[PDB]
């Protein structure tokens, strides 16, 4: 037993888009890590095609972080809607063990065909 | 958390760094100098293997240091009150001074 | 009874001898790396539910071969069967054999495995990086086994040290090639494992001292061209090794084989920048962490300890 | 010597490591021998290659 992630985190809809000003409003549904330094953004599940940068404004308000969406990913998912085409993008620079807790949570609770 | 620590994540945890410092501090006490170093242990722990012992520092120095430590050059006691075996070439004797017992 | 051994050989070399006692299981001590969700560690736990049978080479001699035939739940058995049939044309996967044997009532499930050998990479990572002379055994036969030494080198005490007894090393060296493979084969693992869209985590105690895998019973399914295999424990536990054994010895040759003479380089040329991040790439992957052939790039001094 | 403007001008750059210097341009060569078996597989005769 070398388990890949037992229990998760949770997701929030949050704000992105292609260029810097492109981040408009919520776009996204992000998966984050909350730790007790503050709260780690995982993964960013979206129905548009080509988004790059998206943004979240710091915890004081006074500031807001932003976060290159790197190349997406392909699936389809199952549901009252039918076949849900959406792209999951990781923010750039994310290590092999985030993907596979991100990609075991999803498979794990989200449809897939 | 120590193995989440060590291999699972990849940036620091001064809060973890500061509660194994903490741990290791009140059940190893040490003393150092150039190579020349005195260990006080909770006893309890390590014949369950929770701390180090003196096994271990040879599997280390074995497997790091590429060098075999002879169990003839590392003491062992158990009354503290005969100081260590041997510090700094030196060894240690509990007298009476005055009216009270100091280490000479 | 004894159709039981008939259905393990199956179709390949039905030379079985029961190591075992009947059709009950063999309790065992190998060197895990657990970490579930309510125990870490490394250390030497207690047999996967495992019968184990071993292969008569001609002359009914006996040989490094077996056939772990594991118990282990039905819904496991589907998830294992459905991942193997994905993954079954690499080369460096050990073939299965997914079988239903009823033992007094129950159609009970079995997984009987195939040509593996008795000890896994991390009994040896283990029982290197945790000496102890009093009861090396495990290390002895090991030694032995792969034509690195004989019994009678152990007789001569004091055979372990480094400071007398030098020409050790000459024994430890001889487990280069092995290692060598195991790092490639894994390398070739990690491919399938991203073409086929798996998503798992690697261990060291999954892989036969040969190269070989085997059972990827945590492991779960996403769309192809986008898996991801997990090294982050497998490479750093196994690092203090392949400069024990010497390793990359195989790369000073003029086509990395032991039988060629060796490379001349050029006197002159002192870069060897190139072949550095060829060796990389070769070797370590999926090593998802920038390696700085030159230091002077470095960002911080983690990062100089991680490229040194 | 010449033939340390010959091995330097024929480097890329003209840094040349500093261990292959003697080793292609002395003129001299000094063995210390500990005991005649290593002299006979070393020096033997009155000529030999290093
Ligand atoms: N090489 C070898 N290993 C054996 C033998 N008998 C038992 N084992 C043990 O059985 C293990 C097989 O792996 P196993 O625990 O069944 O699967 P896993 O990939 O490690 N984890 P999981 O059970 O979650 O799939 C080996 O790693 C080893 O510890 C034997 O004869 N040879
Ligand atoms: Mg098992
Ligand atoms: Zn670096």
């Amino acid at each position: 037993n070398n388990e890949l992630s037992p229990v998760a985190l949770r997701q929030m809809s949050c704000a992105a888009g292609t260029t810097q000003t492109a981040c408009t409003d919520d776009n996204a549904l992000a998966y984050y890590n909350t730790t007790k330094g503050g709260r780690f953004v995982l993964a960013l599940l979206s129905d548009l095609q080509d988004l790059k940068w998206a943004r979240f404004p710091k915890s004081d308000g006074t500031g807001t972080i932003y976060t290159e969406l790197e190349p997406p990913c392909r699936f389809v998912t199952d549901t009252p809607k039918g076949p849900k085409v959406k792209y999951l993008y990781f923010i750039k620079g994310l290590n092999n063990l985030n993907r596979g807790m991100v990609l075991g949570s999803l498979a794990a609770t989200v449809r897939l065909q | 958390r120590l193995y989440e620590c060590l291999y699972r994540n990849r940036d620091v945890d001064t809060d973890f760094v500061n509660e194994f410092y903490a741990y290791l501090r009140k059940h190893f006490s040490m003393m150092i100098l150039s190579d020349d170093a005195v260990v006080c242990f909770n006893s309890t722990y390590a014949s369950q293997g929770l701390v180090a012992s003196i096994k271990n520092f040879k599997s280390v120095l074995y497997y790091q240091n590429n060098v075999f430590m002879s169990e003839a050059k590392c003491w062992t006691e158990t009354d503290l009150t005969k100081g260590p075996h041997e510090f700094c070439s030196q060894h240690t004797m509990l007298v009476k001074q005055g009216d009270d017992y100091v280490y000479l | 009874a004894q159709s039981f051994l008939n259905r393990v050989c199956g179709v390949s070399a039905a030379r079985l001898t029961p190591c075992g006692t009947g059709t009950s299981t063999d309790v065992v001590y190998r060197a895990f790396d657990i970490y579930n969700d309510k125990v870490a560690g490394f250390a030497k736990f207690l047999k996967t539910n495992c019968c184990r049978f071993q292969e008569k080479d001609e002359d009914d001699n006996l040989i490094d071969s077996y056939f772990v035939v594991k118990r282990h739940t039905f819904s496991n058995y589907q998830h294992e069967e459905t991942i193997y049939n994905l993954l079954k044309d690499c080369p460096a996967v050990a073939k299965h054999d997914f079988f239903k044997f009823r033992i007094d009532g129950d159609m009970v499930p079995h997984i009987s495995r195939q040509r593996l050998t008795k000890y896994t990479m991390a009994d040896l990572v283990y029982a290197l990086r945790h000496f102890d002379e009093g009861n090396c055994d495990t290390l002895k036969e090991i030694l032995v086994t792969y034509n690195c030494c004989d019994d009678d080198y152990f007789n001569k005490k004091d055979w372990y040290d480094f400071v007398e007894n030098p020409d050790i090393l000459r024994v430890y060296a001889n487990l280069g090639e092995r290692v060598r493979q195991a790092l490639l084969k894994t390398v070739q693992f990690c491919d399938a494992m991203r073409n086929a869209g798996i998503v798992g985590v690697l261990t060291l105690d999954n892989q036969d001292l040969n190269g070989n895998w085997y059972d990827f019973g945590d492991f779960i399914q996403t769309t192809p061209g986008s898996g991801v295999p997990v090294v982050d424990s497998y490479y750093s536990l196994l690092m203090p090794i392949l400069t024990l054994t010497r390793a990359l010895t195989a790369e000073s040759h003029v086509d990395t084989d032991l039988t060629k003479p060796y490379i001349k380089w050029d006197l002159l040329k002192y870069d060897f920048t190139e072949e550095r991040l060829k060796l990389f790439d070769r070797y370590f992957k999926y090593w998802d962490q920038t390696y700085h052939p030159n230091c002077v790039n470095c960002l911080d001094d983690r990062c100089i300890l991680h490229c040194a | 010597n010449d033939a340390l403007n010959n091995i330097i001008n024929n480097a890329r750059d003209g840094c040349v490591p500093l261990n292959i210097i003697p080793l292609t341009t002395a003129a001299k060569l000094m063995v210390v021998i500990p005991d005649y078996n290593t002299y006979k597989n070393t020096c033997d005769g009155t000529t030999f290659t290093y």
